[PDB]
């Protein structure tokens, strides 16, 4: 019996090393909540996104990670958790871990290493290879292969305070690059220039990519 | 520049450069039309990261590009005549 409430602010990363000795660490703007007890070692990831690594090996208790939208139950695994307004996104690095949605826990779903999964609370949503080792999150860096720009600024925006948005005439446009967390501005103004994209910044907490004129 | 140990095995060009800027830890932008589609031998070893760029380069049709800011993208390679 043991239990702890974590929270990162927005822009954070912390690590932690739960009671067990598995480790955690918290992405930006992320709140967990652990409470370890004689059946399970308890994870409820409350918002935002987590990487378990090096799981306790000889703990008798499973590892559970759940969200509102079902559970991750561990086996020995590397895993990053990423709660999103609908559903959870479940991506596995090493070992495996069976999902088991709120709504249809059984049978459970199990992924393995390479595999990315996301669901809610009635079932499996998608389902994809990854070759990542590792979320490039933990490593201070944010990895894009083709990504859309809406979907890259809306990961990106998780990281600062203000807005940052494209029009919609670019929302398709594809990302591809490396870029340092270590500064944001720095990646707006790669984003925009690769893309031939002007920057607009009249006010502090509103940006908005736009066609060069 | 600084370096890096590299071990990327040969493969597409275009997620050999996501392992290869995460590595490095370094900003890399540039067109993802530009590598889609091409492969690289890899990267294995100690490398200055400038250097080592253009090895995994090698064969492309590509070469890397910096500017005022450190941050490094990527062009067709330059004529040389």
């Amino acid at each position: 019996d043991w239990r702890a409430d974590y929270h990162s602010r927005i822009g954070e990363q912390r690590r932690l090393t739960l009671a067990d000795g598995t480790q955690v660490q918290l992405n930006t703007d992320s709140a967990l909540n652990v409470a370890f007890d004689q059946q399970a070692r308890r994870l409820r990831l409350v918002r935002g996104e987590m990487l378990i690594t090096r799981p306790a090996l000889a703990d008798s208790r499973p590892l559970w990670v759940d969200t509102e939208h079902g559970r991750l139950e561990s086996t020995l695994a590397q895993f990053n958790v990423r709660l999103h307004g609908q559903h959870t996104q479940a991506t596995v690095y090493q070992g495996s871990v069976a999902l088991q949605p709120a709504l249809h826990a059984y049978p459970p779903i199990l992924l393995g290493a390479g595999e990315q999964a996301s669901f809610n609370q009635q079932g499996l949503l998608a389902r994809q290879a990854v070759a990542a080792v590792a979320p490039a999150w933990s490593q201070g860096m944010l990895v894009a292969q083709g990504q859309p720009l809406a979907a890259f600024i809306e990961d990106l925006a998780r990281y600062r305070r203000g807005h940052l948005a494209c029009d919609p005439a670019l929302a398709g446009l594809r990302v591809s690059g490396t870029f340092p967390l270590e500064n944001t501005d720095k990646i707006i103004a790669a984003v925009a220039e690769t893309l031939q994209l002007e920057v607009q910044h009249f006010t502090r907490y509103w940006v908005t990519l736009k066609p060069r004129m | 520049s600084a370096q890096a140990d590299f071990d990327i095995p040969a493969g597409p060009l275009a997620p050999a450069l996501a392992h290869f800027g995460q590595s490095a830890h370094i900003l890399l932008s540039y067109p993802t039309a530009l590598t889609e589609g091409r492969s690289t031998s890899g990267l294995a070893g100690r490398f200055d990261i400038d250097q080592g760029l253009a090895i995994l380069l090698a064969g492309t049709g590509l070469e890397a590009s910096r500017g005022a800011n450190a941050s490094y993208s990527l062009q067709a390679s330059a004529s040389t005549g």
